[PDB]
């Protein structure tokens, strides 16, 4: 859980 | 007039105590603050998450729940705290 | 969210929409598996609303979304709505969330988990971006 396959850009 | 667009923010955690200067005894154990930092959530965000990365992984820290009725950016939002209710979580659905 | 920034598409793939029978949003949640979702006990989430999960463009018509029906809602029984607080529901999917690129979970803490004040998290969705 938790891994996004797109990382999130902050 | 929801944005068509998903939206998101960083934006820090408060202490309870801390917190209770601005919301006084509304705030309740099972409750966690966060914002007050120029963003804040509001209308039609509530349900959504909360998550703060722990040991690389993204986890649930708290469910938008209420605050400033008029979505003030300097009053700090409350989240209904993951941790005081997970124990109930886990149960629900290994019984369901 | 007011102040806010447009999210990557699809970089929070747990976040989900929850719709009205005639398509308007009212809340979020977050899928915790393929079968339950978690949102706010003041949703007011019934049997007759819909789940719908790898969204980002509400306006567009192109998404590979999936609608997914919810089958029972469970109100946190301590749930006091005079005082808002243990403000969770969890619903469980009639159907089954397939996971992928776009849609997947967010991992839940452990009782003990500490989450320090100062600490900078992020919060996601559909709200209002204007009061
Ligand atoms: C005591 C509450 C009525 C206070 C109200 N300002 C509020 O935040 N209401 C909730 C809705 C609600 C109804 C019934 C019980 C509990 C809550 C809301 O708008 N929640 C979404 C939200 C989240 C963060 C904000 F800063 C502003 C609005
Ligand atoms: C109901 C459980 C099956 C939920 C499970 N998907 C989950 O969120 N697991 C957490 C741990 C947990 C277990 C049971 C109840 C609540 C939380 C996890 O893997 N969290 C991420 C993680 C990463 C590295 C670790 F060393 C430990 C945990």
């Amino acid at each position: 859980c938790g891994v996004p396959a797109i990382q999130p850009v902050l | 007039n929801t944005p068509d667009r998903l939206q998101q923010a960083s934006l820090p955690l408060l202490s309870n105590t801390n917190c209770k200067k601005y919301w006084g005894t509304k705030i309740k154990d099972a409750m966690i603050c966060a914002g007050a930092s120029g963003v804040s959530s509001c209308m039609g965000d509530s349900g959504g998450p909360l998550v703060c990365k722990k040991n690389g992984a993204w986890t649930l820290v708290g469910i938008v729940s209420w605050g400033s009725s008029t979505c003030s950016t300097s009053t700090p939002g409350v989240y209904a705290r993951v941790t005081a209710l997970v124990n109930w979580v886990q149960q629900t659905l290994a019984a369901n | 969210i007011v102040n806010g920034e447009e999210a990557v598409p699809g970089s929070w793939p747990w976040q989900v929409s929850l719709q009205d029978k005639t398509g308007f949003h009212f809340c979020g949640g977050s899928l915790i598996n393929e079968n339950w979702v978690v949102t706010a006990a003041h949703c007011g989430v019934t049997t007759s609303d819909v789940v719908v999960a790898g969204e980002f463009d509400q306006g567009s018509s192109s998404e590979k979304i999936q609608k997914l029906k919810i089958a029972k809602v469970f109100k946190n029984s301590k749930y006091n709505s005079l005082t808002i607080n243990n403000d969770i529901t969890l619903l469980k999917l009639s159907t089954a969330a397939s996971f992928s690129q776009t849609v997947s979970a967010v991992c839940l803490p452990s009782a003990s988990d500490d989450f320090a004040a100062g600490t900078t998290c992020v919060t996601t969705g559909w709200g209002l971006t204007r009061y």
